[PDB]
C-alpha cells in the first residue's frame, strides 16, 4: 500500500523566509499524480499544486512545485502571514486511488521562551465525588515541544495522563499546555507526593512544582 | 459554483445517516465525485468516488458499509452510512475531482458525523484554586456533547485566559480546562467566575475560584 | 496468420485510439505467442491456452493499444475504471485472450513520452467495442463550452507521462486482444 510521508512534521519560519516541505512515496510515481492542498483551521482543503508543478487557480507565485519519482518538494518563496497553515501531499494515480501525506504544519518562529509551570490539586468538590483530577499548567512557552512527566511517591507514572495544548498565540506566538491524571479517590488517598516535572528547551534543568495530599 | 454540505450529525454505533451534497454550477453527473473525511485533529482520508458513467469505488474502512449516489434530477450527491462505529467520526467533505487535468479543484465546506452511543450530560465545573503571577481556572469535566463555552467574569477579563481544546474521555465523556494568569496581588482584591454554559443540557454554572 | 505484424509494430495505438486488425483465411497456430517467455500477462476467457491450435473460428480480431501497468487489470470482463469504462471494454460474455508485456524499454523516454493519451471525461461507460475518438470539449458545469477549454471545459483526452524510472504500475503496456468470432470458419490452427 502506498504511503507518502511528509517531512519536516513541523517547519518554523519567519514572514518573507523560504519554506521547503518534502513528500516522499513508498514507491515510485508518475509525477502527473501528485497534488498539493493548504487548510487552515476550520476550513476545507484548499488546492495548490496538481501534478507535481501546475498552480491552480488563484495560487500565487510565490508557490511552486517539483518532483518526481519518490521524491516531490513544495516551496514558498518569501513567506507570507496567511501562509502559516497545514500542508498536505495527494497522490490519485494508484490503489486505493487517493492517497494522502500526514501534514505539515507551518508555523511562527520565535525566540525560545520557558513555560511557566503550575500544579493544581483535586478540589474537595470532585473527591467528595470519587475521582480526583491532577492537573499540570505549562503557560507561554516555545516551541512546542515539552515532555512533561507525572510523579506519585516518586513512581513516574504513564498511562493515566492526558494533554491538551493551545494553537499559537496571535500575540506573542507562544503554546500552552495542560496536563491531566485522573485517579480514582481511593487510588488518591494512597500516595501523598503529586508533581509534575517539565523539560523544556528553554528550561536549562528539568522544573518540578509539587505538592502533598492535604497540605 | 459551489457544493454544498448537510445531513450531519450525532448517531449511535450502528445506526445509519445520510449525508447530502446539493451543488451548484457543476453537474454532478456529468463529473468525478468524492467524500473525503478527516478525523478530529487528524488527516485527511478518501472515503468514495462515484464517476459519471456511474462507476463507484471505496475505502477500504468504509466497503460495504458505505454507499455513494446520486441524483440528477436534485443534481445532489449522497452518501449513505450504514454499520457506523466511534472511529466513523470525522467532518465529511464532498469534492470534485479532476484527476490529471486539475485534482480536487472544488471542496465543500463540511459537515459533522459523530457516532458516540454517550447520552447528553451537562458538565462539573470544578475549581483549579491558586496556591508574581498566579494560576487559577476551571475544570470541565465530563459532557456530551460538544461544546461548552467558557467565559471569566462575564467577559470583563480576557487577557491572559487560556480555553484548552476538549478532550475525549475513555468514558466518551468530553473534559477541558480553562485557565487565566493574574497578578498575584489580585487574589486578595478580585473576584474570579468562570461561566460555563452547556447548550445541548441546558446547564449553565458560574463557579467562584478562591484561593483554598 | 500474421501475429507478428500486430505484436512487432514499432509504435502501437493509444487506447482511446485503440487499433483493430481483422484476420481471415489463413492458418493460426498459438505456439509462438503462449511458448513465448516475453508476456507479463497471457489470460484466456472462454476457451483454453491449450486446446487453442485444434480449433476454428469464423473470425479473429487483434486489437492493440498501450496502458499503464495498474490498468492492465481492466482488461478483463467485468472490469470497471477509467479505461474499461472510457476507452476499452471487454464484453461480459468474451470469448478470446488477453496478451499483455512491459513495453518500458520502447515506450518510455527520459523526460516524459507524453504520445500515448487516454479519454478521461465521457458521459456514459463505452459499449463492449466502442471506439470513441472525438476531441469535443467536454462540459463539466452548466456553461456551455462552445469548444473552448476553460474552467469547467476539459480537453478530454489526457496523456500518460511515461518515464524509464516510473514504478511498474506507471510504466507502458502493450496490450494485444485477440477475439474469437463464430458467427463458415476461415481462421483454424
Ligand atoms: C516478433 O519478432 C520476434 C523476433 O525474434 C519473433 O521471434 C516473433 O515470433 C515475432 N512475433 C510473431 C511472429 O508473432
Amino acid at each position: 500500500e502506498i504511503v507518502l510521508t511528509q517531512s519536516p512534521g513541523t517547519l518554523s519560519l519567519s514572514p518573507g523566509e523560504r519554506a521547503t516541505l518534502s513528500c516522499r512515496a513508498s514507491q515510485s510515481i508518475s509525477s502527473s499524480y501528485l497534488a498539493w492542498y493548504q487548510q487552515k483551521p476550520g476550513q476545507a482543503p484548499r488546492l495548490l499544486i496538481y501534478g507535481a508543478t501546475s498552480r491552480a487557480t488563484g495560487t500565487p507565485d510565490r508557490f511552486s512545485g517539483s518532483g518526481s519519482g519518490t521524491d516531490f518538494t513544495l516551496t514558498i518563496n518569501r513567506l507570507e502571514p496567511e501562509d502559516f497553515a497545514v500542508y498536505y501531499c495527494q497522490q490519485y494515480g494508484s490503489s486505493p486511488g487517493y492517497t494522502f501525506g500526514q501534514g505539515t504544519k507551518l508555523e511562527i518562529k520565535r525566540t525560545v521562551a520557558a513555560p511557566s509551570v503550575f500544579i493544581f490539586p483535586p478540589s474537595d468538590e470532585q473527591l467528595k465525588s470519587g475521582t480526583a483530577s491532577v492537573v499540570c499548567l505549562l503557560n507561554n512557552f516555545y516551541p512546542r515541544e515539552a515532555k512533561v512527566q507525572w510523579k506519585v511517591d516518586n513512581a513516574l507514572q504513564s498511562g493515566n495522563s492526558q494533554e491538551s495544548v493551545t494553537e499559537q498565540d496571535s500575540r506573542d506566538s507562544t503554546y500552552s499546555l495542560g496536563s491531566t491524571l485522573t485517579l480514582s479517590k481511593a487510588d488518591y488517598e494512597k500516595h501523598k507526593v503529586y508533581a509534575c516535572e517539565v523539560t523544556h528547551q528553554g528550561l536549562s534543568s528539568p522544573v518540578t512544582k509539587s505538592f502533598n495530599r492535604g497540605e | 459554483v459551489q457544493l454544498v454540505e448537510s445531513g450531519g450529525g450525532l448517531i449511535q454505533p450502528g445506526g445509519s445517516l445520510r449525508l447530502s451534497c446539493a451543488a451548484s454550477g457543476f453537474i454532478v453527473s456529468r463529473n468525478y465525485m468524492i467524500w473525503v473525511r478527516q478525523a478530529p485533529g487528524k488527516g485527511l482520508e478518501w472515503v468514495s468516488v462515484i464517476y459519471s458513467g456511474g462507476s463507484t469505488f471505496y475505502a477500504d474502512s468504509v466497503k460495504g458499509r458505505f454507499t455513494i449516489s446520486r441524483d440528477n434530477s436534485k443534481n445532489t450527491l449522497y452518501l449513505q452510512m450504514n454499520s457506523l462505529r466511534a472511529e466513523d467520526t470525522a467532518v465529511y467533505y464532498c469534492a470534485r475531482d479532476l484527476e490529471v487535468a486539475g485534482a480536487i479543484d472544488y471542496w465543500g465546506q463540511g459537515t459533522l458525523v459523530t457516532v458516540s452511543s454517550a447520552s447528553t450530560k451537562g458538565p462539573s465545573v470544578f475549581p483549579l484554586a491558586p496556591s508574581g503571577t498566579a494560576a487559577l481556572g476551571c475544570l470541565v469535566k465530563d459532557y456530551f456533547p460538544e461544546p461548552v463555552t467558557v467565559s471569566w467574569n462575564s467577559g470583563a477579563l480576557t487577557s491572559g485566559v487560556h480555553t484548552f481544546p476538549a478532550v475525549l474521555q475513555s468514558s466518551g465523556l468530553y473534559s477541558l480546562s480553562s485557565v487565566v494568569t493574574v497578578p498575584s496581588s489580585s487574589l486578595g482584591t478580585q473576584t474570579y467566575i468562570c461561566n460555563v454554559n452547556h447548550k445541548p443540557s441546558n446547564t449553565k454554572v458560574d463557579k467562584k475560584v478562591e484561593p483554598k | 496468420c500474421p501475429f507478428g505484424e500486430v505484436f512487432n509494430a514499432t509504435r502501437f495505438a493509444s487506447v482511446y485510439a485503440w487499433n483493430r486488425k481483422r484476420i481471415s483465411n489463413c492458418v493460426a497456430d498459438y505456439s509462438v505467442l503462449y511458448n513465448s517467455a516475453s508476456f507479463s500477462t497471457f489470460k484466456c476467457y472462454g476457451v483454453s491456452p491449450t486446446k487453442l491450435n485444434d480449433l476454428c473460428f469464423t473470425n479473429v480480431y487483434a486489437d492493440s493499444f498501450v496502458i499503464r501497468g495498474d490498468e492492465v487489470r481492466q482488461i478483463a470482463p467485468g472490469q470497471t475504471g477509467k479505461i474499461a469504462d472510457y476507452n476499452y471494454k471487454l464484453p461480459d460474455d468474451f470469448t478470446g485472450c488477453v496478451i499483455a508485456w512491459n513495453s518500458n524499454n520502447l515506450d518510455s523516454k527520459v523526460g516524459g513520452n507524453y504520445n500515448y493519451r487516454y479519454r478521461l471525461f465521457r458521459k456514459s461507460n463505452l459499449k463492449p467495442f466502442e471506439r470513441d475518438i472525438s476531441t469535443e470539449i467536454y462540459q463539466a458545469g452548466s456553461k456551455p463550452c462552445n469548444g473552448v477549454e476553460g474552467f469547467n471545459c476539459y480537453f478530454p483526452l489526457q496523456s500518460y507521462g511515461f518515464q524509464p524510472t516510473n514504478g511498474v504500475g506507471y510504466q507502458p503496456y502493450r496490450v494485444v486482444v485477440l477475439s474469437f468470432e463464430l458467427l463458415p470458419a476461415t481462421v483454424c490452427g
